[PDB]
C-alpha cells in the first residue's frame, strides 16, 4: 500500500479572514481533528511545515509584491492604499492580522512535501491547507494570495519531464493555468462551471498559446452536475490524459465547493463521487500531491478531505467518532452527504458535443 | 476572456528533467511528527491498548490548556513508541519542558470570570471589532479572544 | 463522572500487571496442581482438577485484596 | 469436602504470597497516588485519595482472577 | 419555542437587544412574557 505524508500546523485554523467571509480557515483544523478520532493520524507520516520565505515565494512571483505582502498589515492600512488597489487586495481578499504568516505556513506545506516526492520518500503528500489556485504573479484574486500550487509545481520540474495538474473544484484554476499557459511540460486540467461565475474562465476554446497549446485542457459547465454525470465524463478524460500527456507526478487539487449544499458553490455531487476521482487518480500510481482548496460550508469540507485521506491511505471507516467539533455536524453526525432535488442543467447532449471536442485535442498529440 | 501578458506571464519553471535525489532539503521545510508503529503496538494484542490509553486521559487527569484526551495524544507521539517513557514524561516534571524543539506542540495547546464578564459587554456592544476589544484586554490576543467566541457559540445550543 | 480516570488508567495497565501475576503463580502453580490430583485421586473421575486449580488461585487474588483494604 | 482442603492450603499460603503482591504493587503506588491527588487537586476537599488508591488496587486484584478463570 | 423561531429571536435580539415592541411583532404568534422568559432561561444558561 501507499506511504502517506500529511502536513500541518496549528495556528492555520486561528488565522481569520474577517467577519462573514466565506474562506474560514479554521476548517483546515477541523479535519486534523477528525483524521484523529477516526485514527488515520496513528497510520501516516505527520509533518509541521515551517515557514516559507520571500526567497522562495518570489520563485515565481514578483520581487515587491511579496515585499508588499510581507509589508502589510491593517495598522499602516490607509497609507498602502495605493498599492493596494495594484494589488488586488479588498472586497473579497480583505487584509487581515497574520496573513503572511498564514501564507508561509500554506506555502511551506506544499513545498515541503513537493521535495518528500522529488526525494522519492513518499507515494502520496497532502496538505489541505494549500490548494489556493486564483493568486497570480504579481497580484492577489479569488481569495488566493500566493499560489503554493504553482511554486510546488516549480520544484517537481526539476526532477519530473511531465507534471500533470488537475482541478475538481468548481471555480476555474486559472492561476496555475496562467502560471503554465505556454508550456508544454505542464498539463493543466480544469472542470468547472462555467457562465456568470468567477473567474470567468476556463471556456471550451481556452486550449492554451505557443508552447503550451494543446497543454491547458478545461471543461465548463452549468449548475447541478451528479455524481453519476462528472464520473462519466471524468475517467474517461483522465485516461486519454494519461495515455497522452504521459506524466511522472501529479498534483490533484480537491476542491470541496464543488459538493452539494456548498454556501457558493451551485454544484450536486457528494463525498463519495468527489473522492472516487481521488480513488480513480490514485489508482495510476505516480508519485502524488493532494491540495485542498475551495470549500465554504466547512461541516462537509471536514468530512470530504477526511474520507479523501483515508482513500490515499486506502483504509475503510464508517458514524463519525466523537472530537472536538462533533457538534458541528448537524443533528445527523454522518460523514456522506446525499445530493439536493436541484435540477441536472448539463444535458446529454452538451456533454457529448464537448467531450468528441476533446477527443480531438487529445488525439493532436504524439502517440503510436 | 482575460489576457497573458507576457510580463505576467509565469516565472520560467527552470528544469533540469532529472535532478535525481539532488541533496534537496525538507528536513528544513518540514518536521516529522509521527511515524507508523504497529510492530508492538498493534500486533492484535496491544492495538486495543492505546484506544485504553486515549479515552482513559480525558478524565481527571493533569490538564495543560484543558482537554485532557489532547494532552495524552501529544505524549503518545512524544514517546516515539513506549509506554512508561510516555506515561512518566507525561506525569514527570511538566508537559512543556520535555519537547520544545517542535514548536508546533506550543502552537496547538495555544480565562478569568473578571474577562469574560468585560468580554460578553465588550462583544455586545461592538460586536464585529476584534480591535478595540483586543485594547479592552491587552494580556489576551484576537486569537484568544476568538477561540472563547466560538467555545461560546457551540455552548448555545 | 471525573473519577473514571482511575477505571481506564487501570485498563491500560492491566496487561502489564496481568503479566507480572501469572509470573508470580508460575512458581506456586506445582503445589496446585499436585493437590488437585490428590484430590481427583482419592474422589473419583467427577473430580474437575484443573477448575479447581483456577478456583483457588481465584480464591487467591481475592484474599490479597486486603493489602488494599 | 473438595474446596475446604484447597482453602485450607490456601490460607497457609497468602501470608507468603500477600508478601510478593505488596513487593509488586510497591512499584506502582506511585502512579495511583499522583492520580488520586490529581482527583483531588481538581475536585476539592470531598475526595479521599486514599481511598482512591485503595479502591483502584483492589480491583486490579479483581481483574487479576481472569487469569484463572 | 421551536428552534425557527429561537434563531429570529437570537437575531431579533442581536440587532435591537432592547425593543420588545418590535420583536412582539417579529412572533405575533408569542407575547412578550414568553419573549422575556425565554431571555432569563438563556441569560441563566450563559454560566
Ligand atoms: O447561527 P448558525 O446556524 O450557527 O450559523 C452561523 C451564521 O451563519 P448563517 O448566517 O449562514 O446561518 C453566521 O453568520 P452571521 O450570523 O455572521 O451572518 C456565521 O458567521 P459568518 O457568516 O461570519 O461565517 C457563523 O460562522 P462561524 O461560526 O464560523 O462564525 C455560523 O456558525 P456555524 O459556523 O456554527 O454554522
Ligand atoms: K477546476
Ligand atoms: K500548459
Ligand atoms: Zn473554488
Amino acid at each position: 500500500r501507499r506511504k502517506v505524508c500529511y502536513y500541518y500546523d496549528g495556528d492555520v485554523g486561528n488565522y481569520y479572514y474577517g467577519q462573514g467571509h466565506p474562506m474560514k480557515p479554521h476548517r483546515i483544523r477541523m479535519t486534523h481533528n477528525l483524521l484523529l478520532n477516526y485514527g488515520l493520524y496513528r497510520k501516516m507520516e505527520i509533518y509541521r511545515p515551517h515557514k516559507a520565505n520571500a526567497e522562495e515565494m518570489t520563485k515565481y512571483h514578483s520581487d515587491d509584491y511579496i515585499k508588499f505582502l510581507r509589508s502589510i498589515r491593517p495598522d499602516n492600512m490607509s497609507e498602502y492604499s495605493k498599492q493596494m488597489q495594484r494589488f488586488n487586495v479588498g472586497e473579497d481578499c480583505p487584509v487581515f492580522d497574520g496573513l503572511f504568516e498564514f501564507c508561509q505556513l500554506s506555502t511551506g506545506g506544499s513545498v515541503a512535501s513537493a521535495v518528500k516526492l522529488n526525494k522519492q520518500q513518499t507515494d502520496i503528500a497532502v496538505n489541505w491547507a494549500g490548494g489556493l489556485h486564483h493568486a497570480k504573479k504579481s497580484e492577489a484574486s479569488g481569495f488566493c494570495y500566493v499560489n503554493d500550487i504553482v511554486l510546488a509545481i516549480l520544484e517537481l520540474l526539476k526532477y519530473h519531464q511531465r507534471v500533470l495538474y488537475i482541478d475538481i473544484d468548481i471555480h476555474h484554476g486559472d492561476g496555475v493555468e496562467e502560471a503554465f499557459y505556454t508550456t508544454d511540460r505542464v498539463m493543466t486540467v480544469s472542470f468547472h462551471k462555467y457562465g456568470e461565475y468567477f473567474p470567468g474562465t476556463g471556456d471550451l476554446r481556452d486550449i492554451g498559446a505557443g508552447k503550451g497549446k494543446y497543454y491547458a485542457v478545461n471543461y465548463p459547465l452549468r449548475d447541478g452536475i451528479d455524481d453519476e454525470s462528472y464520473e462519466a465524463i471524468f475517467k474517461p478524460v483522465m485516461s486519454k490524459v494519461m495515455e497522452m500527456f504521459q506524466p511522472s507526478a501529479v498534483v490533484l487539487q480537491c476542491g470541496s465547493d464543488s459538493l452539494s449544499g456548498d454556501r457558493l458553490g451551485c454544484f450536486n455531487l457528494t463525498i463519495k463521487g468527489h473522492a472516487k476521482c481521488v480513488e480513480f487518480v490514485k489508482s495510476f500510481n505516480l508519485p502524488m500531491l493532494m491540495l485542498g482548496g475551495g470549500g465554504y460550508t466547512i461541516r462537509n469540507v471536514a468530512r470530504c478531505w477526511t474520507y479523501e485521506t483515508a482513500v490515499a491511505l486506502d483504509t475503510e471507516i464508517p458514524e463519525l467518532p466523537y472530537n472536538d467539533y462533533f457538534e458541528y455536524f448537524g443533528p445527523d453526525f454522518k460523514l456522506h452527504i446525499s445530493p439536493s432535488n436541484m435540477t441536472n442543467q448539463n444535458t446529454n447532449e452538451y456533454l457529448e458535443k464537448i467531450k468528441q471536442r476533446l477527443f480531438e485535442n487529445l488525439r493532436m498529440l504524439p502517440h503510436a | 476572456e482575460p489576457r497573458i501578458n507576457v510580463g505576467s506571464r509565469f516565472q520560467a519553471e527552470i528544469p533540469l528533467m532529472r535532478d535525481r535525489a539532488l541533496a534537496a532539503a525538507d528536513p528544513h521545510k518540514a518536521d516529522l511528527v509521527w511515524q507508523p508503529w504497529e510492530d508492538l503496538e498493534s500486533s492484535r494484542e496491544k492495538q486495543r491498548q492505546v484506544e485504553d490509553l486515549l479515552t482513559a486521559a480525558c478524565s481527571s487527569i493533569f490538564p495543560g490548556a484543558g482537554t485532557n484526551q489532547e494532552l495524552a495524544l501529544h505524549c503518545l507521539h512524544e514517546s516515539r513508541g513506549d509506554i512508561l517513557e510516555t506515561l512518566n514524561k507525561l506525569l514527570l516534571k511538566k508537559p512543556l519542558r520535555p519537547h520544545n524543539h517542535p514548536l508546533a506542540t506550543y502552537h496547538y495547546t495555544g480565562w478569568k470570570m473578571a474577562e469574560r464578564k468585560l468580554f460578553n459587554k465588550g462583544i455586545a456592544i461592538y460586536k464585529k471589532d476584534f480591535f478595540l476589544v483586543q485594547k479592552l484586554i491587552q494580556t489576551k490576543t484576537v486569537a484568544q479572544c476568538v477561540e472563547f467566541y466560538y467555545t461560546y457559540k457551540k455552548q448555545v445550543k | 463522572d471525573p473519577a473514571i480516570s482511575m477505571d481506564l488508567l487501570r485498563a491500560v495497565l492491566q496487561p502489564s500487571i496481568n503479566e507480572e501475576i501469572q509470573t508470580v503463580f508460575n512458581k506456586y502453580m506445582k503445589f496446585f496442581q499436585k493437590a488437585a490430583l490428590n484430590v481427583r485421586d482419592n474422589v473419583g473421575e467427577e473430580v474437575d482438577a484443573e477448575q479447581l486449580i483456577q478456583e483457588a488461585c481465584r480464591s487467591c487474588l481475592e484474599q490479597a485484596k486486603l493489602l488494599f483494604s
